[PDB]
């Protein structure tokens, strides 16, 4: 909140300081997205690899429905 | 549409996503960013099982059943007409509970009660992703997530207990099959008794606490209490999906034979294990 | 009975599970009705009745006895606010939130929200008062836990609000109630247990910032507290939690307000 | 933040007798100490319990079932202490064969012994019935928890009594022990084709799930809203508050209805009821009006042939 | 003091700060994506 | 059709065109579900057939 | 005069014509679908 | 048949209106459902065989 | 057809276009996933065939 | 004269012009899209 | 087309903004999974 | 004029140029990666 | 005119100011890169005209 | 570490970050171009 001290980026003209508010505005919304999306995939990796580290492939269950 | 005393919380704020974007109620629903998300995501995947049973050829609602992938798939995909469908509808349910949860967690904010009740959710939230997600991503393939059938999901059911047996013979499982019981038993004894404290005998007067307290250690000699039944209720609830949770995320990972096998260890410790006589031995 | 079929497939089975579909349907209806005793009939933004009541009717009145002779109550019934309430409709159209028009912790709206309940103590079983300070309960002392009387209260921005007095007490349930805190100016407010954090050090109260403090609303008997006089200390203290975030010195709050 | 789910700080004072009205103090037996354990999560205080007639009978039952129990495991194991630990839970109390029939012609080591023991069972659940409903009695309450624990004891009695008696033979009731018990349902299932395509099981099934998700909801919502004294749910009813007020519009804005502070508890005494009540219709009919539930299921549009 | 720019002590920490921070930021993104492609398809 | 207007005496309008904006589309949707469930009627796979996609 | 909903006569009857018209828009077209369509390939 | 008008004497219109309209509706699709659920008045059928479409 | 406007005296405009929006996109989402699901009109697989990507 | 969302006449009439111009223009991409898909591959 | 710019008379940029950004994201995310799904577009395997 | 938001015309223009002017490099990014692909890959 | 955008405080007003440098100057290495690879799509396609595959000639060196 | 500040005193930030991103943005394309050049990680042919 409080003012910085450098005041040089102040000498943007306020159009192009919009024209990059605005992308910061929708895209750190989607950056939001972007790091949710790649925690689930995190997840899943770390449960694939705790499966790899376990004698799965050597016995391994036939499939509960049919047709697989 | 307003409830005599609801005008009153009606007030801006509370909201993580979106400002006053989708502050608004439709009805007596709450709108919200999630509730645009939850709405989505339900109707597609609704509409994508109608679609499967078009694809399946009934339209008998029993019978409708989304089948995942065949187990020759792995954790790829696979065609919609043979395995795209149920990835497709499983995304969608998984969007809506998580934008559900999310979605009350803004209620609660926007009426300054505490975030209990999402937290509640997660745990159901979990156990269907162990179902659905961690197991069989664990196991290797798609192939053994339950089809969304009405009639089909309880053959999955059916398969994958006998394929180890009989299922009763798994250790975090009678855990919570008894936490399962213990919490139907307390919530019957804990409508009841707040049923017959407020509705006495025709004629008298409404009951107090201090009668259920008397009530309860008249009967068997002790009293939980009020605020102590309802944190007894949450935790068993919690404890039975958490230990479901457990007993199928080992189930086909680290146990992989009959489980009567498992509960051989106690009978073969030490200092029992040759003497003769008895049921084993 | 095995297998004998009166038409079609339908026998036992079948009977007995449409019977059941038909008890099912029944006993919703009946337990909805019963739902519908509080809050109802249904009101318009500005008061007036809707058009749109329900495809559940209201049920036939009934009548609860309290105790003591405090009375009857008759619900459903004609139910009123008793109170006026400080909003604008922010909107014409219907479903939209209603702005705060004053300062919304004293106007009693929104999470910070208040009940005009009755204003008489709470009374056990036998007569006396249900919850009483524990200095002049006969008897009772802590058991167990970090005892909080003679530690500071710190409020939501780190700075000390004043000093525990006293515990008040349930007494049928023995179980604490309320703080008593003291502050600077010497005068006593009650803050509920379910809103601070009884530390090592001091007791941490996350909803109120120490200069809110002064807010909270009194009691008429140093020796007792009323239902009207609980509603409104507890309404405020919660309502503090969303109309004293400014205030609040929070890093992952301040981290998140400077992201947006 | 604070949770609420345990008690912070405790405090104890005078042990509470209880309420003293149409009930016989001499019965009620002597205040018990005062168990910090417990006094973390709910009430510390043990006792008083009440102990009349009924609750003698009740308990000299009981004690003699589980005695009788007992004494079969130990015959079981050849009186070896050691042999009774590492076979504790491979005992059995099983049912006369289905030679006798329903006769009570059974030997006592083959099937005389389980009919004791049942008998036995039988008093003592059917005596603390009747307690039930005599101390709701006695302070004047309603019987609510009498008529729930009346679905539970249905379903009790259909499983051990009403059934083998429409079977004709004491071979079709369950045996005492825990992995005996498991055994017997799981072959009940087995003999009677899939238990799952049962009706009646599945909407016993849908009531279980649904008492767990109801007590997850009713729990929380009370947890949330006991920052304003929601737990004191009969002065709720009696003067409506700002906690039934928040939690009602909670549940308005969530799924479009709500209850009140006493109709909740009307959901709750249902959704558990129904539990004991569908599972004793299903397993009464299973057998004797069905042999076999997967063809029933495939006749009747549940199954794809 | 060299004020080969002309930059200030305080403007100095201030933009170095910042710069940290996005740094920080770009190799956690970074950090998550090797991980991400190490459990698909681990080159060791 | 004399004077049915006055339904709106009773119902409110907005209640009522929302209700029966959902209706008319899930309605529709369960139709042309239908014909696409019946192999004649399903425009795709005869207009597959007509022109020997297939 | 039961307005259950604060309409006035002039109003319904303006709803009304509105709400006819449209009705009677969404029919014709309906009409001309089913036209189509049943020279395209007739159901009788 | 006269003095029927004393119904609304007992109900308001409004839920009653409401009721109406669900059960005609309903009572409709099951109706034109178990026509479709025979092989004959399945219309979609009887006229594929009529053209021949199979 | 000139009246249409007073829809607007009935229903806030900003509901309005929110649900509209999120009608579309999951009508258009779902019309597409249709498609994709026939083993004509994929045109993923079309063109898979056409090109040999098999 | 009916009002229940405090839009006037003229602003109604401004903001339905606008929204058919919109629909319009949607209507217009659709049509040429589906002539573009019936011209590559005709489901008729 | 032209008078298209009074849609900023109606919305907020801010809200708009945020939601166009997580939904462009979401939908570019859920077109390149259902080309992965598919055995031909998945360029890994392919 | 409706105002919901509290925009003039002018503010309501300048923020449409610039979100327009976004758009289109966005779509122009967007027609040149499947041009790419296209000619990598056709689907047609 | 709008001067809403006005209302986010300063530091972080510049850091997006400079994601917005750095960032740019890569957005035209990026347009380059895009560029030249277009340039090789339309050969790689005037190259698919042509009856090349036909007949095609042999290596001009040897040895790879 | 904590004086890597100063070298904001020695170098005009508007160059080092044109030189930064053109920099990362070409590493970016030549590691991406040596893994789709191995028969192995050309995740388009596997
Ligand atoms: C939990 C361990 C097993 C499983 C084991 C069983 C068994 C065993 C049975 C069911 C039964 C049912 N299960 Mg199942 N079930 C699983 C996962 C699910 C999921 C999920 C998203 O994961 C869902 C939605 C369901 C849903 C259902 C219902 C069709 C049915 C009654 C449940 C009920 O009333 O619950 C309590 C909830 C409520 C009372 C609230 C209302 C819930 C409504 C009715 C759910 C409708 C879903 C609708 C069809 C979806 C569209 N199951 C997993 C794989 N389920 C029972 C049945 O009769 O099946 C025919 C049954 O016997
Ligand atoms: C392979 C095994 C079979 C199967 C076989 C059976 C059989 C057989 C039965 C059930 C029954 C039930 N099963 Mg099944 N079940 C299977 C699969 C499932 C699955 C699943 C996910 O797969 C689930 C969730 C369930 C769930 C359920 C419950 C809903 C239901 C029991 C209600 C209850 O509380 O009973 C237990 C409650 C009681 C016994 C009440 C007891 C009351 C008395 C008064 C207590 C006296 C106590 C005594 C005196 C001791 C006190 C001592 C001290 C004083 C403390 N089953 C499969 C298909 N299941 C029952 C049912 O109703 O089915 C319709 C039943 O009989
Ligand atoms: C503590 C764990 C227990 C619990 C808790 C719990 N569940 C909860 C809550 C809580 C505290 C809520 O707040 C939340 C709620 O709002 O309830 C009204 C919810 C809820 N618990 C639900 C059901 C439910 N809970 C269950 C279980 C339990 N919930 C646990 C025992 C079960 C089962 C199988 O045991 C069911 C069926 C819903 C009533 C509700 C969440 C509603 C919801 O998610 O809505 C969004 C989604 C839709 C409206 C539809 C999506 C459709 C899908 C896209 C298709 C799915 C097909 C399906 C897989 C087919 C299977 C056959
Ligand atoms: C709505 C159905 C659910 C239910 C309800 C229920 N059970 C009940 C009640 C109710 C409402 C009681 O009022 C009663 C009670 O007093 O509970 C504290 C009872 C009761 N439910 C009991 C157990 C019980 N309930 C079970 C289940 C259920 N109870 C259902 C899930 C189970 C299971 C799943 O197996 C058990 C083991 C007891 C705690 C109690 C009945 C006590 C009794 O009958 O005692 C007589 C027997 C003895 C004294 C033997 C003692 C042997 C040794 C001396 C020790
Ligand atoms: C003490 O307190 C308590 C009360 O309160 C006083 C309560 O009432 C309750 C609440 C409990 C009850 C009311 C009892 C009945 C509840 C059950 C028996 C549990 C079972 C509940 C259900 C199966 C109902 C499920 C209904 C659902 C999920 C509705 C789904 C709605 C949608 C999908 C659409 C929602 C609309 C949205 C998102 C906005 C519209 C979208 C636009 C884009 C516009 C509890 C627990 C309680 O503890
Ligand atoms: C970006 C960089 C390049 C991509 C990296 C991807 C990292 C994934 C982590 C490791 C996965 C892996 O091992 O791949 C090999 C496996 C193939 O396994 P397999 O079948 O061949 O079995 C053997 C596996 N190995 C050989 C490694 C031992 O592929 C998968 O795991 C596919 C599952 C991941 C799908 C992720 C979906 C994301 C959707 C959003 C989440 C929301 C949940 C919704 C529910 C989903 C239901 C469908
Ligand atoms: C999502 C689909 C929900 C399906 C449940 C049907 C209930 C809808 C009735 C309703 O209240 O609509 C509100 C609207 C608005 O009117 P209303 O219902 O709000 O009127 C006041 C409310 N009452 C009368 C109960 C006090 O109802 C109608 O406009 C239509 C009236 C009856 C016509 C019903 C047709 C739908 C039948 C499909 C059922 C399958
Ligand atoms: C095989 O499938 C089977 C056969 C099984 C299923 C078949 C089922 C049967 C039951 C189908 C039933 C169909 C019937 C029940 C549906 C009929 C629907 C019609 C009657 C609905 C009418 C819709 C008319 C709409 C489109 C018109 C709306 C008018 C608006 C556009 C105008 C706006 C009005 C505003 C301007 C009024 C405001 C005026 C001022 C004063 C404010
Ligand atoms: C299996 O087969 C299936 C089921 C898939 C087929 C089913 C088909 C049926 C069921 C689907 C039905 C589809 C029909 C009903 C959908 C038609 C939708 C029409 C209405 C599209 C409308 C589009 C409207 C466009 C997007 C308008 C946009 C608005 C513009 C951006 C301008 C708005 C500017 C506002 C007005 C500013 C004005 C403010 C004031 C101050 C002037
Ligand atoms: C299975 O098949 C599926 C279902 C996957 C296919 C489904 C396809 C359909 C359902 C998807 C629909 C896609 C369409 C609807 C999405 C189109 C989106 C368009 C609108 C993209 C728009 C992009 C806008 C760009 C990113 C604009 C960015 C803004 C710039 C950064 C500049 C902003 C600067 C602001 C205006 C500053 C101005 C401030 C004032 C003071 C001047
Ligand atoms: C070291 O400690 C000692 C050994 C001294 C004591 C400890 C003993 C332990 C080992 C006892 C173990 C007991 C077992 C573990 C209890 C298990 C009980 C099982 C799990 C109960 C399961 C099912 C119960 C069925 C449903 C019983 C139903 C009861 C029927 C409804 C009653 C029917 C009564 C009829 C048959 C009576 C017919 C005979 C008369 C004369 C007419
Ligand atoms: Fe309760």
């Amino acid at each position: 909140a409080d003012k910085t001290i450098f005041n040089d980026h102040l000498n943007t003209n306020p159009k192009t300081n919009l024209r990059l508010w605005v992308a910061f505005q929708m895209m750190k919304g989607a950056g939001w997205a972007g790091g949710v999306f790649f925690g689930t995939l995190l997840l899943i990796g770390f449960f694939r690899v705790v499966g790899r580290m376990l004698p799965i492939q050597e016995n391994q269950a036939p499939a509960p429905n049919i047709t697989g | 549409a307003l409830l005599s005393f609801e005008r009153k919380y009606r007030v801006p704020g509370g909201t993580l996503v979106g400002g006053n974007l989708f502050d608004f109620w439709v009805g007596p629903f709450y709108v919200g960013f999630f509730g645009v998300a939850t709405f989505f995501f339900a109707a597609l995947g609704i509409i994508l099982i109608a679609w499967s049973a078009v694809l399946q050829g009934t339209w008998n609602p029993q019978l409708i059943s989304v089948y995942p992938p065949a187990l020759e798939y792995g954790l790829g995909g696979a065609p919609l007409a043979k395995g795209g469908l149920w990835q497709i509808i499983t995304i969608c349910a998984t969007g809506a509970f998580v934008s559900w949860a999310l979605r009350e967690v803004e209620i609660c904010r926007k009426l300054g009660i505490g975030y209990h009740i999402p937290f509640a959710f997660a745990f159901a939230i979990l156990a269907y992703l162990t179902l659905v997600l961690f197991r069989p991503v664990m196991m290797g393939a798609w192939g053994y997530a339950f089809p969304y059938g009405i009639w089909t999901h309880l053959d999955w059911v059916s398969n994958t207990g006998y394929t180890y047996g009989n299922f009763h013979y798994n250790p975090a499982h009678m855990i919570a099959i008894s936490f399962f019981f213990t919490n139907a038993l307390a919530l019957a004894l804990h409508g009841a008794l707040v049923l017959s404290a407020a509705n006495p005998e025709k004629g008298k007067e409404m009951r107090t606490p201090d009668h259920e307290d008397t009530f309860f250690r008249d009967l068997v000699g002790y009293s939980i209490g009020t605020l102590g039944i309802h944190r007894l209720g949450l935790l068993l609830s919690l404890s039975a999906v958490f230990f479901s949770a457990l007993c199928m995320i080992i189930t086909g990972t680290i146990w992989f034979d009959q489980w009567v096998d498992w509960w051989q260890w106690w009978v073969k410790l030490p200092w029992w294990a040759n003497i003769p006589g008895g049921i084993n031995g | 009975m095995v297998g004998v079929t009166a038409f079609g497939n339908f026998d036992l089975a079948s009977l007995a599970i449409y019977s059941f579909w038909i008890f099912l349907a029944g006993l919703i209806y009946y337990l909805q009705t019963e739902n519908m005793r509080e809050g109802y009939p249904l009101e318009n933004e500005d008061g007036t009745p809707a058009a749109n009541q329900g495809p559940f009717p209201l049920p036939k009145p009934k009548t609860f006895i309290l105790p003591h002779g405090r009375g009857t109550l008759t619900v459903p019934g004609p139910e009123s606010e008793d109170r006026p309430i400080a909003l604008a409709r922010t909107a014409v159209s219907e479903g939209f939130p209603h702005a705060p028009t004053g300062d919304p912790m004293k106007d009693g709206v929104g999470p910070a929200s208040w009940v005009a309940r009755r204003d008489l103590p709470e009374l056990d079983g036998h007569g006396h008062n249900k919850i009483k300070p524990m200095k002049a309960a006969a008897g009772f002392h802590v058991s167990a836990g970090k005892n909080p009387i003679g530690l500071p209260v710190r409020g939501c921005d780190l700075e000390i609000a004043g000093k525990v007095v006293d515990i008040w007490v349930d007494i049928p349930e023995q179980m604490a109630r309320f703080l008593e805190v003291e502050l600077k100016d010497g005068s006593t407010r009650l803050l509920p247990m379910q809103m601070v954090k009884v530390q090592s050090n001091r007791v941490h109260v996350n909803a109120l910032s120490s200069d809110l403090f002064a807010g909270i609303p009194t009691i008429k008997s140093p020796t007792e507290v009323t239902l009207l006089e609980e509603d409104k200390i507890c309404g405020y203290v919660a309502g503090g939690l969303m109309y004293a975030a400014p205030k609040r010195k929070s890093v992952v709050a301040a981290m998140l307000a400077e992201y947006a | 933040e604070y949770q609420n789910i345990f008690s912070q700080v405790q405090v104890r004072g005078p042990a509470d007798l209880g309420m003293t009205e149409d009930v016989n103090l001499a019965n009620r037996s002597g205040v018990g100490p005062f168990s910090t354990l417990l006094g973390w999560f709910g009430n510390a205080q043990l006792g008083p319990i009440y102990l009349g007639s009924l609750g003698v009978l009740s308990l000299f039952s009981g004690l003699m079932w589980f005695f009788t129990i007992g004494i079969w495991f130990w015959y079981q194991a050849g009186w070896n202490p050691a042999v009774f630990l590492r076979d504790l839970f491979f005992f059995s109390l099983e049912p006369p064969a289905p030679e006798y029939g329903l006769s009570f012609a059974a030997p006592l080591k083959e099937g005389g012994l389980w009919l004791i023991a049942s008998f036995f069972m039988f008093v003592a659940v059917w005596s603390w019935w009747g307690r039930t409903y005599l101390r709701a009695q006695a302070l004047g309450m309603g019987k609510h928890t009498a008529w729930a624990f009346l679905s539970a004891i249905w379903l009790w009695m259909v499983l051990g009594f009403i059934r083998p008696i429409l079977m004709g033979s004491w071979s079709e009731a369950v045996p005492y022990g825990i992995f005996s018990h498991l055994d017997w349902t799981n072959n009940f299932s087995l003999v009677h084709g899939n238990l799952f395509y049962n009706p009646f099981h599945g909407l016993s099934i849908a009531f279980l799930y649904g008492s767990a998700l109801l007590f997850a909801m009713h729990g929380a919502t009370i947890l949330a809203v006991s920052r304003f004294g929601g737990e004191r749910e009969l002065e709720q009813i009696a003067d409506r508050g700002t906690a039934a007020e928040r939690a009602a519009l909670f549940w308005r804005w969530t799924m479009g209805f709500n209850a009140t502070m006493e109709g909740i508890h009307r959901w709750a005494i249902w959704m558990a009821v129904l539990v004991t009540l569908t599972g004793g219709i299903g397993i009464l009919l299973s057998g004797t009006v069905v042999d076999n539930w997967y063809v029933w299921g495939q006749n009747h549009g549940m199954a794809p042939l | 003091d060299l004020g080969y720019t002309g930059l200030t002590d305080e403007q100095a920490q201030e933009l170095h700060s910042v710069y940290m921070s996005g740094l920080w930021l770009f190799s956690a993104v970074a950090i998550v994506a090797h991980l991400a492609v190490y459990i698909w398809r681990p080159w060791f | 059709m004399s004077k049915f207007y006055k339904i709106w005496m009773i119902f409110d309008p907005r209640r009522v065109f929302v209700a029966q904006g959902v209706f008319l589309f899930l309605l529709a949707v369960m139709i042309h579900l239908i014909l696409l469930s019946t192999p004649s009627y399903n425009w795709l796979e005869i207009s597959a057939a007509k022109y020997n996609r297939v």
